[PDB]
């Protein structure tokens, strides 16, 4: 259809994958579904994969991205653990995760903006790793540690750009420390906002 | 697990005779009189045992995935056999620093608490600080924090005398300082070329 996906909302399982397509016609526009994936303390992992966002063109099918919430149980707990410790995205709008067992990000096709938010545990977190595997990425806007800013971030950001080129227009983590560049495939990062950086390593192919 | 709060005159612990796959042990000593000489002693479980800043601790674990640490002090660790921890809480000074006796393959270093200035290395940072046929142990400690630690903690190694040395540059200037500079010996020729280092943990290769 042209007429847009309606929302997709999961709750609870041991590991999630929302896959989306779209299949309208070669001069129509269709705007993808909205996600929304609420994790029990069984989540583990949450997927949610989309067709690749294109302009409306004449022989160049349309598509917009919808956004996608993960959220994991513990998200506003002060005390309890938290369980979405990967989650992968292939292609997305608005993106939000938020859960404080999170350590991979798995980025994929077309991006609006990626915001992480890690639980509002009142501890000081020891093991402060992203690792951000990259993909055929792009981005129209940010990926933001929402964390960093008033509370406790990523202090090392790994980047593994694979297979194919990936482009960020924006990394912004101001609790960040280290950053190292890896892999396979170009990983290009148009401007970061990563004042407190201490050094940046490339090891990338 | 036993909580030993307060047992402070405690100079023996001596758990070595326990028998399982997991029956593991977990101490910590209460000991708080200045230049002790306490023996902390693992059974066959994967034991967690510590000792007191205070003291001079020779910590011995069994079989199994011991952790031993060190909080300072003239310690001696041996992790007998099995993926033993060397958990290295404290700076130490330049005398008052932890042997660890029977450093193998598989054993590891975990140097997160010595991270004074952010975070250590994250590669396999492995060709050994080489110097002449009369090179003293304060001109190898000098020559291993040479470098600049002030914003980043770095990790060197070398061999002296017949045992090797890992070293934490926490510091300006080519001055191993004994205060916040950290020294680490390990009994015997031990190659960390091939070694890397995990987050903060090193593993033996
Ligand atoms: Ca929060
Ligand atoms: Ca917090
Ligand atoms: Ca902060
Ligand atoms: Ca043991
Ligand atoms: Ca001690
Ligand atoms: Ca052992
Ligand atoms: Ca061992
Ligand atoms: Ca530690
Ligand atoms: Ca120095």
């Amino acid at each position: 259809s042209t007429t847009t996906t309606g929302a997709i909302a999961v709750t609870g399982g041991t590991a999630v994958t929302v896959a989306q397509t779209a299949g309208n016609a070669v001069n129509t526009t269709l705007t993808q579904a909205d996600v929304t994936v609420t994790g029990n303390s069984s989540t583990t992992a949450v997927t949610v994969t989309q067709t690749a966002a294109a302009t409306a063109g004449a022989t160049v099918a349309g598509r917009v991205n919808g956004a996608v919430t993960i959220t994991d149980s513990a998200a506003a707990s002060a005390t309890t653990a938290g369980k979405i410790a990967t989650v992968t995205l292939g292609s997305f709008g608005a993106a939000t995760i938020d859960s404080s067992a999170l350590t991979t990000v798995n980025l994929s096709g077309t991006g609006t903006s990626l915001g992480i938010g890690r639980g509002a545990l009142t501890a000081t977190p020891t093991a402060n790793t992203l690792t951000l595997n990259v993909n055929g990425l792009t981005t129209t806007g940010a990926i933001t540690d929402s964390e960093a800013a008033a509370d406790d971030g990523f202090t090392t950001i790994n980047i593994a750009g694979s297979t194919a080129s990936s482009t960020i227009a924006s990394l912004v983590a101001a609790d960040a420390t280290t950053l190292n560049i890896s892999g396979d495939a170009r990983v290009t990062i148009t401007s970061h906002t990563a004042a407190a950086l201490t050094g940046i390593t490339v090891t990338n192919s | 697990n036993l909580t030993n709060t307060g047992n402070t005159a405690v100079t023996s612990f001596d758990a070595s005779a326990v028998t399982g796959t997991g029956s593991a042990v977990t101490f910590v000593s209460a000991n708080t009189t200045v230049g002790e000489v306490v023996t902390i002693r693992g059974g066959a479980g994967a034991d967690s045992l510590t000792g007191s800043a205070t003291a001079n601790d020779t910590i011995i674990g069994g079989a199994g995935a011991d952790t031993l640490v060190y909080t300072g002090g003239t310690d001696t660790f041996t992790g007998g056999t099995g993926a033993d921890i060397f958990d290295i809480n404290a700076i130490g000074t330049s005398t008052a620093f932890v042997t660890i006796t029977d450093a193998a393959v598989g054993d590891k270093l975990d140097l997160v608490g010595i991270s004074t200035n952010g975070a250590i290395a994250d590669g396999a940072f492995g060709a050994a600080v080489t110097l002449g046929a009369a090179a003293t142990l304060a001109q190898y400690l000098d020559a291993a924090a040479a470098g600049d630690g002030s914003g980043t903690s770095v990790a060197k190694w070398f061999q002296f005398g017949g045992d090797t040395y890992v070293v934490v540059d926490s510091s300006a200037g080519a001055t191993f300082v004994s205060g916040a500079d950290a020294v680490i010996k390990l009994t015997g020729l031990v190659t960390l070329t091939t070694s890397a280092f995990a987050t903060e943990v090193l593993t033996l290769a």
